[PDB]
């Protein structure tokens, strides 16, 4: 009864405090992701950095191919994250071997939610302290038509969608403008330039360093090609140069 | 079942009919024994139709992912060697004769034989089902190595229809892919167009003469057709 935070038992507030714990290693390592959705299309932007000029640039990524149509990110722990994208794949596999189907995003971020609380109420497991953001394309009934799709698991094993969506370390900030920025326009009436237009600005100011193509990696999924795919340097240039005016 | 695989310069061409047949009977005459892998890399499945549906099934879930876990493409061998593995570990249990063909960046087109032993050879082409019995001397007569991807297709087609004119447990239509550095092409012939049967041959027209009439003479001349002649 004297320790009460080292193990996944409740506080006298009836609180996880080894849960509120790996909140905070999602903001620790100092990385910030923001995704967004426009009419036709999904994006998601990650800040890549990389101070150790002899590290190579493109070996480490925050993002992930979970199937060809579903793309993940991972903000907090790296190592963390990358195990729980390993589970992901196996939950896709496993799932198309059942079904003979690909796996809808929203049920996979819902087994990955399932997954992340049972290491909320086991004892001798240690939740993953990262965020998960899963975008992809959603095949609509009754139309045939396809819908882009953000979803985030917490370390909590909170499952939710997003219109638009930010995590790590200023992540209050960034949403605070995105929020802001949605008073105003509809951001799912949008073009994909509009909305990577709005993203890179609210990762912009939540940092204010007003960031390069290099230290920026970006993930898209569209109407038009369903795949998961990493948007090109010279996109990513335009785009920032369009922002800067 | 009549299934092959021929390699050209680029790539390779599967072939294969369309007869599912329960003994005498035709179950299926549209069936689709090309069976996706990968994007490049297809198999021809003969024998047992559920236990080659469930191998193919578990060998390009197994390659889908490992596209994903390496984050490149697959090598045919990669492909020939799952299946080599799963059919030798089941080779008392199945009955199934798997051909791998496909096109990869770094060995080109890769042809591989699977036979029901459970072994894997590497093969310039590949015949498999009860009607190649009948191809293996239209190769080694009619088959010339280097021919160009129409030809290819067309010698396949043809290979094909030949061996379904003879035997009674292939025949219907006509599938062929073509897999290389472009993108694959398929393609679907019917009966009414093969390029062979025996009933459009000028040579098997004229009846055989069993059905003598009645005649003084140990002449023959022709069937009876007739109650009069």
């Amino acid at each position: 009864a004297g320790f009460d935070k080292y193990i996944t038992v409740f506080s006298p507030e009836g609180s996880l405090y080894q849960v509120e714990y790996a909140f905070k290693a999602v903001t620790y390592p100092g990385l910030l992701t923001v995704a967004i959705r426009c009419k036709d299309a999904v994006l998601v932007v990650t800040q890549h950095l990389i101070p150790d000029r002899l590290m190579r640039p493109d070996s480490v990524t925050a993002l992930y191919e979970v199937t060809p149509n579903i793309g993940c990110c991972m903000t907090g722990r790296a190592p963390d994250g990358r195990a729980l994208v390993q589970r992901a794949r196996e939950e896709a596999s496993d799932y198309q071997y059942r079904y003979g189907v690909e796996i809808p995003i929203a049920v996979l971020a819902k087994r990955m939610g399932d997954k992340a609380q049972v290491r909320t109420q086991q004892a001798g497991l240690r939740p993953m302290g990262v965020v998960s953001t899963f975008i992809g394309m959603d095949q609509s009934d009754q139309d045939g038509s396809l819908k882009p799709q953000i979803y985030t698991v917490d370390p909590a094993g909170w499952t939710g969608g997003h219109i638009a969506c930010a995590a790590g370390k200023k992540q209050v900030e960034a949403m605070a403008f995105l929020e802001k920025r949605q008073k105003s326009t509809e951001l799912d009436a949008l073009t994909q330039k509009e909305a990577a237009m709005i993203a890179l600005a609210a990762l912009q100011s939540a940092i204010g360093t007003a960031v390069k193509a290099k230290e920026v990696e970006v993930g898209r999924c569209t109407a038009a090609n369903p795949a998961f795919q990493r948007v090109p340097n010279s996109e990513v240039e335009e785009w920032l140069t369009a922002v800067a005016e | 079942t009549t299934i092959l695989a021929v390699s050209y310069n680029g790539g390779v061409v599967l072939a294969a009919d369309s007869r599912t047949s329960s003994g005498t009977y035709v179950v299926n005459r549209a069936s689709n024994k090309l069976t996706k892998l990968t994007k490049k890399i297809y198999c021809c499945r003969s024998g047992s139709a559920a236990d080659t549906q469930a191998l193919a099934e578990r060998v390009s879930n197994y390659l889908g992912s490992y596209q994903t876990d390496i984050g490149a493409g697959v090598n045919v061998a990669t492909a020939a060697n799952l299946f080599q593995k799963m059919c030798y570990m089941n080779r008392w249990n199945i009955s199934a004769g798997i051909i791998v063909a496909g096109y990869d960046p770094i060995n080109g087109g890769s042809v591989y034989s699977i036979p029901s032993g459970g072994s894997c050879v590497k093969l310039d082409y590949a015949l498999g089902g009860s009607g190649s019995i009948f191809l293996y001397s239209f190769f080694d007569a009619n088959y010339k190595p280097g021919m160009s991807k129409s030809e290819c297709v067309a010698f396949c087609q043809r290979a094909v229809a030949h061996a379904y004119s003879r035997d009674g447990s292939s025949g219907g239509l006509i599938r062929t892919i073509t897999l290389d550095a472009d993108e694959p092409e398929d393609q679907t012939i019917p009966w009414n167009r093969s390029p062979y049967c025996m009933e459009k041959d000028p040579k098997y027209v004229t009846q055989a003469t069993q059905n003598q009439p009645f005649s003084s003479s140990a002449k023959i001349t022709g069937n009876r057709m007739s109650s009069t002649g």
